[PDB]
């Protein structure tokens, strides 16, 4: 039979059968209970709208993501999300399909063990396998080397790989991602008068960020230009009218990636953690990693980031090496495409964690040889 | 186009549909019996010694546990699927028939000829 | 063809009250019961009954085609009783959906015309002007290339 | 994951809450009667299992109907 | 059995069995004791004529409404009105019929508790339920969202509802209604010479208001036109002759709704309290409320109000949103039609306050789960 390539993610759940080009169903991972009282009788009001249904009734819900930073903080809601994904968005019972979840690097063990225990006890799948979210993104590019920066919505991690041999001592995981950029944008919009507070209006700020923000090639020059002319002010229409005008908030929101001091984080930007991740590698594979830097994940879709990052790394790196940044147009679904490719391989067909194996060793089987 | 055969056609269609429903019920029952026989083998109770009964009932109890697992699984499945079907049916009605539930009325009946009585 | 015909052959007093009220409205005695379809609809709307002009115009297009303006008691009573809602609510919606899913073998989210033709020829009824394309003409509302159970209701709702 | 109640119920039904029955501890007539009871219970319950499979069929039919209606209306 | 859908209202009591289209008996709610002496013996003179009987003998009575502003100020008279409604206008003993009263939003608790205590002790009904007068008017329109402005004769209230979930923090109740318009019309008629003082002549002024007054599309232009031409002066024949001619009093009486400063009230008109009620709602359901504004209640029957209100709201609202005002022709009985629909529902059949429940918790049961 065919395998189910699910990809929990944090912000958008992407799923679909193995062997295709794009995920079949992509929908936000939010579960929102209603918060008001409700007076109409017999309206058929449910107790929790999940997935894309709660992005249409969000006016009277309190949306809450069940995955904070890669890790899962609310297991009941995550179980509800998985149940919805299997039964309503794909309509395939899990009793007859292997599953291939994905997990960020350096995550707590208990999260992974609970994930496998749920998949084997509640949904009762035949066999499931957990894979690191960066190796798949390297599969999708058709490479076999390269250092991949997978800046998702929950957590940004940077896994270097050479000739198929991952370097476990050079993984640099940073917890700045799309959600923190949304919060920072929502916080700097208040400097013009627009106040978004409700958890429903966070979605509106996310839409503003997606449609308007861009990464500046040079930050100081843009700050000077936006403060003199008015060629940058782009307007946007809220879900009820009252258009708003975003000035130099456009390139200040995604600039947080390269200067995490804006949101008070100490660490260095995504332009310098890649160079540090390279320098921890051996001295003889640094040229190949320099030449095959891969971008993935949703948050790396800002217009103009593949040039800013290249300029920064070229500034840091030695002058002789060639710096090349692979930015495929299908960046958002790169991890899932790689997952489909991996699940479609014949050599991989014996790596699944078969159910009888789980019955013999318990949920701690995932840390064992079947990784 | 005559309204004459509308009644005859709809009655004949109702008869055909009722025959189809009863036939489907009968064939479902027959298939269920066959699947039951091939799953739970018919009970044999002839010339059996007490030890043979003990062993057979032990096998039956192990099978009882196994099939109980199967059936509580399919029962949770049917419960969840029934709930989901009801929810989606009500959602479909809301999208389509919510505007029509109020329209169900028994009106313009008494006041039509109850105006000159005053 | 026969349902209202049977009901008239067993003429009930409840309907007979309105029938004879409109009769004395129309026939003042020793008449042939002409009661033209235009006049019949006029009085049907007049005497507090159901004011549906559609059935009246159907009669006008259908009756008094003789050129004498007279309307025989048989068809006049048939159209009077059928002007009122004579149906047992057309069975049950869920029950009829099960009837149609037994009818519909494709289960492609709808039912095609050919399945309806198969069921119709299984019924074994006579064919007239309301055949062949009347179902096609009525059911082709949005012309979705199919006759769904919802489309089948749109064509002939209230199947009894 | 706060479906501990759900999966705990699953395990309880499959192992504990099932008719966990000591059966091979009975008189010859008594043990025969108990075996007959187990056999009848399996038969009736698997008939119910067939019924649930048929309900899965009907639910899938209605799902397909709803999908087609949604697509045609939107 | 069938349920009794009574609707106390303030000015017209509307009642009838559940499941019909129109109330069976509609009659003013006034109780008038005779005031003169009375010399004929054996004439069979009663001590209080209630309902529609006191609108024919009003020449020698002192009519007094038992309901001032939604609240009930004279419980004995209200009990008399209910007794008349049950026994003479419907002729059904209350011992065998559930009742469904209606109550304005934000009313004093004691009023509701006394109402239920009366219905359970004096009339001894099997079960009664109290419903908010706006949710019913939303039922009758066949909607499930929308913001309903129910401008009755006692009190005007504006309840917004979305997807069946009422928003309790956005109810704007204003005490200007038909009665204040009657008093203001009676006060401005004195500018031509016609003086109405007696409580019986208030009914004549009410008839003038109903038959002649209309809401102007633009107030200043109408004031200028009525002051130059004479195309507006419509005449009306009093109950004894001596026709009167109403000039620009025609559109000045109902203009008080949009400018409550005329009768000295501070608050803003019904055109601006609706916009304020909308703006208190969440940012994502404002479009739906804009598109589904519902009118109800008697006082919204003025010829030309559904255009003035739409013009005003379109002036206030953002230019992109579409403003639509639902004004069904059966506006007056909209609340009662909705009440009939609600009482006819099967899902609602277990929400009644059964008598044994009242016996166990006292009259304070109404504030509890059985709302
Ligand atoms: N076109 C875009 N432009 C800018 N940011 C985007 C765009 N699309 C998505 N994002 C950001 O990326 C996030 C989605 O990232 P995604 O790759 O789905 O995370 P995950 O790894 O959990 O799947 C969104 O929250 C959004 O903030
Ligand atoms: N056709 C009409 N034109 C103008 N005003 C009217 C009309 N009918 C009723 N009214 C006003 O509405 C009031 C009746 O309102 P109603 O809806 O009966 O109040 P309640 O909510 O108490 O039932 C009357 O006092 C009258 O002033
Ligand atoms: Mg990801
Ligand atoms: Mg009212």
């Amino acid at each position: 039979t065919t395998a189910l390539v699910c990809d929990n993610g944090s912000g958008l759940v992407k799923a679909g059968f193995a062997g295709d080009d794009a995920p079949r169903a992509v929908f936000p991972s939010i579960v929102g209970r209603p918060r008001h009282q409700g007076v109409m009788v017999g309206m058929g009001q449910k107790d929790s709208y999940v997935g894309d249904e709660a992005q249409s009734k969000r006016g009277i819900l309190t949306l809450k993501y069940p995955i904070e930073h890669g890790i899962i903080t609310n297991w009941d809601d995550m179980e509800k999300i998985w149940h919805h994904t299997f039964y309503n968005e794909l309509r395939v019972a899990p009793e007859e399909h292997p599953t291939l979840l994905t997990e960020a690097p350096l995550n707590p063990k208990a999260n992974r063990e609970k994930m496998t225990q749920i998949m084997f006890e509640t949904f009762n799948v035949p066999a499931m396998y957990v894979a690191i979210q960066a190796v798949l993104s390297l599969y999708a590019s058709g490479r076999t080397t390269g250092i991949v920066l997978d800046s998702g919505d929950g957590v940004t991690h940077n896994v270097p790989i050479y000739e198929g041999y991952a370097l476990p001592h050079a993984i640099m995981r940073l917890d700045l991602a799309g959600r923190d950029l949304t919060d920072y944008l929502m916080k700097i919009l208040t400097e013009r008068g627009y106040s978004f507070v409700t958890t429903a209006e966070r979605e509106i700020v996310r839409d503003i960020k997606e449609k308007l923000c861009y990464v500046a090639l040079d930050f100081e020059n843009e700050m000077a230009t936006a403060a003199s002319s008015s060629s940058l002010e782009k307007s946007y229409e809220l879900p009820d009218g009252q258009v708003i005008t975003i000035g130099n908030e456009r390139f200040r929101c995604p600039e947080t990636l390269f200067q995490p001091s804006f949101i008070g984080m100490e660490s260095a930007g995504i332009h310098e953690t890649t160079y540090n991740s390279i320098m921890k590698c051996d001295i003889d594979i640094r040229k190949d990693l320099y030449a095959n830097n891969v971008l993935s994940g949703g948050t790396t879709m800002y217009p103009g980031i593949a040039d800013r990052m290249q300029k920064e790394i070229t500034a840091l790196a030695p002058s002789t090496m060639k710096i090349k940044i692979i930015a495929p147009p299908e960046r958002k679904y790169s991890v899932w495409i790689g997952g489909s490719i991996l699940a479609s391989l014949s050599t991989f067909q014996q790596m699944w964690i078969s159910k009888q194996e789980y019955d013999e060793a318990g949920p701690s089987i995932v840390h064992r040889k079947c990784f | 186009i005559s309204a004459s055969r509308k009644l005859q056609l709809k009655t004949l269609m109702l008869q055909i549909a009722k025959q189809e429903m009863e036939r489907e019920a009968e064939e479902r029952r027959g298939e269920k019996g066959r699947v039951l026989r091939t799953r739970c083998q018919p009970l044999e109770l002839d010339g059996l010694g007490f030890e043979e009964l003990q062993d057979l009932c032990r096998q039956l109890h192990a099978r009882v546990d196994k099939v109980d697992e199967e059936r509580y699984d399919v029962e949770a499945k049917v419960t969840k699927n029934i709930t989901e079907i009801a929810d989606l049916t009500q959602k479909i009605y809301d999208l389509r028939g919510k505007f029509k539930r109020p329209t169900l009325r028994r009106v313009r009946i008494s006041a039509d000829a109850m105006m000159q009585a005053l | 063809d026969d349902i209202y015909k049977a009901a008239v052959e067993q003429l009930t007093e409840e309907q007979k009250n309105e029938f004879k009220a409109a009769f004395d409205i129309f026939v003042l005695g020793a008449e042939d019961g002409c009661i033209s379809t235009k006049e019949l609809g006029k009085v049907m709307r007049m005497l507090g009954q159901n004011p549906t002009p559609e059935e009246l115009q159907e009669m006008i297009d259908e009756v008094d085609e003789d050129g004498s303006g007279t309307v025989d008691f048989d068809e006049f009573l048939v159209m009077m009783v059928r002007c009122m809602k004579d149906d047992s609510k057309g069975k049950s919606e869920e029950e009829l959906s099960d009837l149609f899913r037994m009818f519909d073998k494709n289960a492609d989210g709808y039912i095609d015309l050919d399945e309806l033709k198969m069921m119709l020829q299984a019924t074994g009824e006579t064919i007239t002007e309301d055949d062949i394309e009347e179902l096609m003409k009525d059911g082709d509302k949005n012309n979705d290339g199919r006759i769904d159970y919802d489309e089948f209701l749109e064509f002939m709702k209230g199947v009894e | 994951g706060k479906r501990q109640t759900e999966r705990e119920k699953k395990k309880k039904i499959l192992a504990e809450r099932r008719k966990a029955l000591a059966i091979d501890h009975l008189n010859e007539d008594q043990l025969r009667e108990k075996a007959k009871e187990l056999w009848q219970s399996i038969h009736n319950l698997e008939a119910e299992k067939f019924d649930l499979q048929e309900k899965f069929k009907q639910q899938k039919y209605e799902i397909n109907v709803l999908r087609n209606r949604i697509n045609d209306n939107q």
